[PDB]
RNA sequence: GCUGGCGACCAUAGCAAGAGUGAACCACCUGAUCCCUUCCCGAACUCAGAAGUGAAACCUCUUAGCGCUGAUGGUAGUGUGGGAUUACCCAUGUGAGAGUAAGUCAUCGCCAGCU
RNA sequence: GAUGCAGUGUACCCGCGGCUAGACGGAAAGACCCCGUGAACCUUUACUGCAGCUUGACACUGAACUUUGAGGUUCUAACUCUGUCCCGUGAUCCGGGACGAGGACCGUGUCUGGUGGGUAGUUUGACUGGGGCGGUCUCCUCCUAAAGAGUAACGGAGGAGUACGAAGGUGCGCUCAGCGUGGUCGGAAAUCACGCGUAGAGUAUAAAGGCAAAAGCGCGCUUAACUGCGAGACCCACAAGUCGAGCAGGUACGAAAGUAGGUCUUAGUGAUCCGGUGGUUCUGUAUGGAAGGGCCAUCGCUCAACGGAUAAAAGGUACUCUGGGGAUAACAGGCUGAUACCGCCCAAGAGUUCAUAUCGACGGCGGUGUUUGGCACCUCGAUGUCGGCUCAUCUCAUCCUGGGGCUGAAGCAGGUCCCAAGGGUAUGGCUGUUCGCCAUUUAAAGAGGUACGCGAGCUGGGUUUAGAACGUCGUGA
RNA sequence: AUAGCACUCUGCAAACACGAAAGUGGACGUAUAGGGUGUGAUGCCUGCCCGGUGCUGGAAGGUUAAUUGAUGGGGUUAGCGUAAGCGAAGCUCUUGAUCGAAGCCCCAGUAAACGGCGGCCGGUCCUAAGGUAGCGAAAUUCCUUGUCGGG
RNA sequence: GAACCCACUGUCGUUGAAAAGCCAGGGGAUGACUUGUGGAUAGGGGUGAAAGGCUAAUCAAGCCUGGUGAUAGCUGGUUCUCCCCGAAAGCUAUUUAGGUAGCGCCUCGGACGAAUACCAUAGGGGGUAGAGCACUGUUUCGGCACCGAUGCAAACUCCGAAUACCUAUGAGUACUAUCCGGGAGACAGACUGCGGGUGCUAACGUCCGUAGUCAAGAG
RNA sequence: UAUAAUGGGUCAGCGACUUAUAUUCAGUAGCGAGGUUAACCGUAUAGGGGAGCCGUAGAGAAAUCGAGUCUUAAUAGGGCG
């Protein structure tokens, strides 16, 4: 008899809106367990590290800063 | 484990909150300021049996 | 042409070693009266000041020393069609990683002082 | 596992007497095995009723004297006699009468506690390389998972069924770990001071994704671990789950711009029904109230078989039965060849010396389809056998006889290898045996395939129905 | 099954059985009789255990039913109150003190009652107690075609 | 030891002379014996020197008639013709696993037309193949845990494709997409190639992803 | 599945999606902001019979309001119309 045989339910993480798409305020952009992407301009962060848009515009990804962090922002 | 308790408004409105508590580390009755929607003011709430 | 502040950028821009700067600015610097301060200490924070020094520190300059960047060519992998089954071959499209030649001791913007 | 398909060989048309190798021959919707939220009967400390037995209270049920509500003594008139006598009456039933022995007891009705396989109705999960035994059943993290999401196995590894009034909020402030020098006990390693390189420390707890405006570590003040909501999205069969700017009211911390709707995040959970507690400008069976119901808030689940059949449930059947399945096991066939058997390559060495006369370690490569196995493709509206008897047919990896090479072959014998399938190739004791051991023979008493050849050719000793007994297991069947 | 043996129940309107009852069998019998249970002529015999379940005998201690209904709390209205509210009696909803048997808990006996007669390396642990006579590879022995003797 | 009552062995018989027998042998045969006539016991009952035996060729609960056309998630069967379209054997839950329910896939009617798809161009995130040793582990040889060489990894990563996937614009081709309603079936799949787990890099083996064929398709 | 998986020896005759009620959808006809009767009476498929049913208004648990209503301190926001 094996001592294995368990696993957890899926969580459906990942990027929901890619670069170049238009969003409205409140749209969820990234679902993530940790902070792989950071919040840029017009982007807010939830209590579970979810990134969402706070204004209408176009999504844009970039790499910025002295630590080389990945940022996502919304251009109005 | 942790026991359940009610915090009852001292204004006499009957409003209450519910929470848990460690009886060993907290033998005394709990008292804390909270909002009371019945009178729309902050007042002191005191511990009581949850029954 | 120097000094200070605030940004763009985040190593071709960083570390390391060596050398300079006191007019102004900055830095150490004097003591602790009042404001304020240390689970103790005017060491840090703070106040009241210029008798000393550019020693340290911060800036500027030089060096390829460490680091970082990095081709061209080839190789591995791979979508579609065909031929084979120890995982290859042909046609067509695509194309790394590592390594080699080589490069680098940054580049810009706003304001205020001194020549 | 083919009379009927492909290739090929053979074969003029039709009877009669025999024979049983095949037509998976005929016969009985398999009885073995599994399944169905099928059946019957049996057992018990399975669940739940009832009969029977038993306890007390009330009624039938009365009187007179005593003692510390109860107990005692006495009586007769209720009531009992399957005791005697008389009458109906010609009668061991029955009724009436007279006696006698008992007597408010016994017994019966209603209510009530106990006991209750005597009897009755039922329950006793699923997954599963057949079923049983074992393990598992809900949630979180990683891999499998093929660079969006999702993705199975009785695949490989680990965790959860909590904790905290601060370990929450805010303002201000601070950086770990390691090594090296010195410095009392003090050292491998307690604390102190100074250096070197450096995230390897820490984050209540498993792993992963993260963490300098530190999300890590301290101090002061505090309760936003608030009320009413909520544009817009993620995920999704449903029921559920997740993120959220912003608006109003009341707060906390900051000089202020501001931050705060619990904790770095992802586990720490349970629908509906039925009840309990607080509040309420709801309802209220003629009317006024009330009881009860509604609405808002909250409490009672290892319902863990975790979408939870009931408030309440275990076993046996060889005494068995029905509906089904070759969807699924035991025999034989099939695929495979781990295992089994046979052959070959290399060669440490053994063989007085000499690897190869004969053996040959450590390793390597194949063949066959006689073994033990793996799978579940055929057959469950039946393919019905362990051994013996009778009768066979084929293979060659040859037991004897025939022909040869080498030899550590003097001769006689022997060893090893090559060619060769024409013929031949024991009787008994023991046991159901196949096998094996033993006795005595023979030139020899070979190894295998043929549904482990052959039971519509024979037998029926073994296994495997119903009877009975022993050992052992069970309370028992 | 049996003759024989043992245990146990039954005092007569017997125990027991059939039947809803009336009644009937037991029996026109009476403990040398009748029912139930086990063993199985005869010979020699029949060891230990009462912790468990059962049965028998005690106890009046604890627990407990129907019945009973002391207290306490509500609903309603005469009235008293500016109002809020208070509010007897009478009806009614509920709460439930006290009394209360058998059984069970407790204490003994009983195995020809149902049952049991050990472990781990002489010792030790544990039991209610650890197998007496007799027999033994047996209708019981897996290993096993045990070993030896006879045929 | 005859009659009479039984039923131990064997042959035959087995669509029999016979729905239990014949033949040759066998046991008891004054007793707990055999037998005629007439009576009693009735179905959860009877009777049983006890085999679950017997109770009219029927017994782990007789036969007959009623409830009754019991129920059966199971097996079988389902009858004339032509035209059009055309599946699935998956996910989730289930005392559920060969049943069923919601969704996915089919068909018919209505609404509404480019909102759809193929391809080109542009924008975008990734951590697989490959590779590497910078972390975590593991490996060989030297020098003194470090230093120089040297290998390996599903649960290692300083790196890192091709394809797939999301969005916007656009030519050409095509009854495309979407919404609202009526009716379903199906929830046992198989093989082959490619990427894998398990198994022995066995199986016409088993479990997933992806494409083709069969299923439902002849030549 | 030629299957060595099931069923049928052959012929003739018989043999299996019905009936009643309720409800929803689609066709078709009458009337149309309206439509329609049931039991019953009736020498009776006529004619009477308007009780009742469907449509015409939602929101809210409900009392209550009503083109609005519920939640709320809110005329804010939001849900159903």
């Amino acid at each position: 008899s094996t001592k294995n045989g368990r696993d957890s339910n899926p969580k459906m993480l990942g990027v929901k809106v890619y670069g170049g798409q238009t969003v409205t305020a409140g749209n969820i952009i990234v679902r993530q367990r940790g902070t792989e992407f950071h919040a840029g301009a017009n982007v807010g962060m939830g209590r579970d590290h979810t990134l969402f848009a706070t204004a209408d515009g176009v999504v844009k990804f970039e790499v910025k800063g002295q630590f080389g962090r990945r940022y996502v922002k919304v251009e109005t | 484990m942790r026991d359940k308790i009610r915090l009852v408004s001292s204004a006499g409105t009957g409003y209450f909150y519910t929470t848990t508590k460690n009886k060993r580390t907290m033998p005394e009755k709990m008292e804390i300021k909270k909002f009371d929607p019945k009178i729309r003011q902050h007042v002191i709430f005191k511990e009581a049996k949850i029954k």
